[PDB]
DNA sequence: CGCATCCGTGTAAGCACAATTTAACACTTTTGTCAAGC
DNA sequence: GCTTGACAAAAGTGTTAAATTGTGCTATACTGGGAGCCACGGATGCG
């Protein structure tokens, strides 16, 4: 199942978010697998520490919806 | 022919009952499906069949 | 050269000092956070 | 939509105290353990 995961949760709510998600790759480390702070995701390119702490709240709240949160409801106990 | 008990089949086959229950749709993922037929629901005995 | 018998075998430290490791405290840098405006 | 600056909380550096661990010393005389509740096959001396 967690192999699952890594085709679920970890691939497909990437794919319909683009970089709103691909930031996320790095903020946890998905890619390279080290977690990533917020300047160091954003020295890189031409986007703020401040700018970076907002998009990471829009993604939270773009993923709590119904439709999304729904199915990954049974990947945690 | 031989005749296998319910609930020593269904332990037997869980695998098989949890790969055909998330195929046809009555369990979301493999917890779901492993959760449904630990607790025997009816669905699982026509998938068994 | 064959048989009888012998052997191998599967009831009583504690102290002192030095050295290393671990924690507690203090300050400083970095991170995330908030409002407000450009 | 994106940036700037003050602020609170979390994460580093370094000093210090403490707990934890390792090594050495003690001069009446004492000097050689104590446990313990079988049958089978292969070989060598003898007649």
């Amino acid at each position: 199942s967690f192999t699952l995961l890594q085709d679920q949760l970890q691939s497909v709510l990437e794919t319909l978010s683009e970089r709103e998600a691909g930031v996320v790759r790095l903020r946890f480390g998905l890619t390279d697998g080290q977690p990533r702070t917020l300047d160091e995701i954003g020295q890189v390119y031409g986007v703020t520490r401040e700018r970076i702490r907002q998009i990471e709240s829009k993604t939270m709240s773009k993923l709590r919806h119904p439709s999304r949160s729904q199915v990954l409801r049974d990947y945690l106990d | 022919q031989c005749g296998l008990p319910k609930l020593m089949a269904l332990e037997l086959f869980k695998p098989f009952v949890m790969k055909r229950l998330v195929d046809l749709n009555h369990a979301q993922n493999i917890k779901s499906a492993k959760r449904m037929v630990e607790r025997q629901r009816p669905q699982v005995w026509d998938v068994l069949e």
